[PDB]
């Protein structure tokens, strides 16, 4: 259910999964539930995603 | 001041920021050498603090 | 806009003396809103003071005032026999209507416009005036036509912002008609249905820098400058 924000930052209902060290590909849903629990502008969302393409 | 949509359509909004060529207007009209404006949304947000610039 | 009341319409005082004058209205009316004048009879008006505090160009420091809301006030530090004159009280309505205090004589005890066409007509008749502009940008300023009977309180006939919002009085409106030209640098006032209330002198008057242009021209909500006026009369 998580956002990429919820994954990267450490949202406790996003399981951190440090064991996941490298992987085939990223999965989301289109309408991800867990954005940030304290909102705020998150600049360059695009650029971080492309950097974390691979 | 503020607004949010009731119409349920998308909305297109314009505004401007005054840069006088002289200060006597700025004191006379608005009575601050301070400029501070904050036009804000969730996604977008930006402030403005300009001066005279001839 | 609101009835003013000067205090006094005439006074008699000696040299080396102050002079307190209080122009106050019905309601309380915001205080960068009035401007204060003098006239020598024979001469046109001259400007002195604005916004209850502050002082015009080319000046001593003696005429100085205060006051706010309902009661605006101009005081005077020293009196002199060269000051022998009727001082006036001119305020810009929010209903954009100038209103006029009725002149205040001091007795001391022991660039330019040009008008066009003042004179006679028959009563109930028809005639036009103009003004013409010299040495500035008639584009910018909000203009006013004004009247004055001899040795009486003034009245304001008409004025107009450079966008087109007229202001007349309810009695004067319709019988007169204004129209303005910037490319030609001139103003027009076609007038009809004329009775003895118009038996008086008139002035063309340049007021307010609207919001913006280039220049060494600041703004108040007072006048900028006046014209020499001219007489108009109905008679038979
Ligand atoms: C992770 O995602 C879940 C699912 O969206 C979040 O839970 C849901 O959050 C909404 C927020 O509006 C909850 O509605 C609110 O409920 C509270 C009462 O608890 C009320 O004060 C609000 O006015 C609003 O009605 C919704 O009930 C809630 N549902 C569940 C099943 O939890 C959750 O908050 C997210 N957590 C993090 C850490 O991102
Ligand atoms: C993902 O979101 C769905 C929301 O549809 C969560 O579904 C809830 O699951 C719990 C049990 O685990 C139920 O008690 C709730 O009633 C469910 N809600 C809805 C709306 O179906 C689901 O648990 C979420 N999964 C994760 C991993 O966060």
């Amino acid at each position: 259910n998580c956002s990429v924000a919820g994954w990267i930052l450490g949202n406790p209902e996003c399981e951190l999964l440090i064991s996941r060290e490298s992987w085939s590909y990223i999965v989301e849903k289109p309408n991800p539930e867990n954005g940030t629990c304290y909102p705020g502008h998150f600049a360059d969302y695009e650029e971080l995603r492309e950097q974390l393409s691979s | 001041k503020s607004y949010a949509n009731n119409k349920e359509k998308e909305v297109l909004v314009l505004w401007g920021v005054h840069h006088p060529p002289n200060i006597g207007d700025q004191r006379a009209l608005y009575h601050t050498e301070n400029a501070y404006v904050s036009v804000v949304s969730s996604h977008y947000s930006r402030k403005f603090t300009p001066e005279i610039a001839k | 806009e609101i009835v003013l009341t000067q205090s006094p319409g005439t006074l008699s005082l000696s040299p080396g003396e102050r002079a307190t004058l209080s122009c106050r209205a019905s309601q309380s009316i915001s205080g960068y809103y009035l401007t204060w004048y003098q006239q020598k009879p024979g001469q046109a008006p001259r400007l002195l003071i604005y916004g209850a505090s502050s002082r015009a160009t080319g000046i001593p420091d003696r005429f100085s005032g205060s006051g706010s809301g309902t009661d605006f006030t101009l005081t005077i530090s020293r009196l002199e026999p060269e000051d022998f004159a009727v001082y006036y009280c001119q305020q810009y309505g929010i209903s954009p209507v100038i209103t006029f205090g009725g002149g205040t004589n001091v007795e001391i005890k022991g660039v330019q416009l040009v008008e066009s066409g003042g004179g006679l007509v028959q009563p109930g008749g028809s005639l036009r005036l103009s003004c013409a502009a010299s040495g500035f940008t008639f584009n910018i300023y909000d203009m006013h036509w004004v009247r004055q009977a001899p040795g009486k309180g003034l009245e304001w006939v008409s004025g107009l912002t450079t966008g087109g919002d007229t202001s007349y009085s309810g009695s004067v409106r319709g019988r007169f008609s204004i129209s303005r030209e910037n490319a030609k640098n001139s103003l027009y006032l076609q007038m009809n249905n004329l009775r003895a209330g118009d038996t008086a002198a008139y002035f063309c008057v340049r007021g307010v820098r609207e919001v913006g242009a280039t220049g060494g021209d600041p703004f108040y909500y007072a006048m900028a400058v006046w014209g020499q006026g001219t007489t108009v009369t109905v008679s038979s």
